[PDB]
């Protein structure tokens, strides 16, 4: 004499992404002409 | 190759010390000063790298 029904469906989702980058650049140009001395009084010599 | 005068009269004074220990010490600046070694034989040119 009667009939009865149910249902439940239920569904859940998750994405997480992460993205890290880093560069870095280091250039140098070193051009030297040379060396300059100056001379200490303890060295002893005559040009001081 | 003629050694300058100012080189020798640093080596003289430095073997003119009184004790041993001073003539080391004078002879270490002296070379402190002036080198260890000396290039006698020289390649001339441009090398790139």
């Amino acid at each position: 004499f009667i009939t009865a029904n149910s249902e439940y469906s239920e569904s859940s989702s998750f994405k997480n992404t992460e993205t890290e980058k880093s560069m870095y650049t280091s250039s140098r140009y070193l051009f030297p002409q040379g060396r300059i001395d100056f001379t200490t009084p303890d060295s002893g010599f005559d040009d001081v | 190759i003629k050694l300058s005068p100012q080189f020798t009269s640093g080596v003289q004074a430095a073997l003119a010390k009184a004790t041993g220990t001073e003539k080391r010490e004078a002879l270490q600046n002296l070379f402190q000063e002036y080198g260890h070694v000396f290039r006698t034989k020289v390649h001339i040119g441009g090398v790139l790298s």
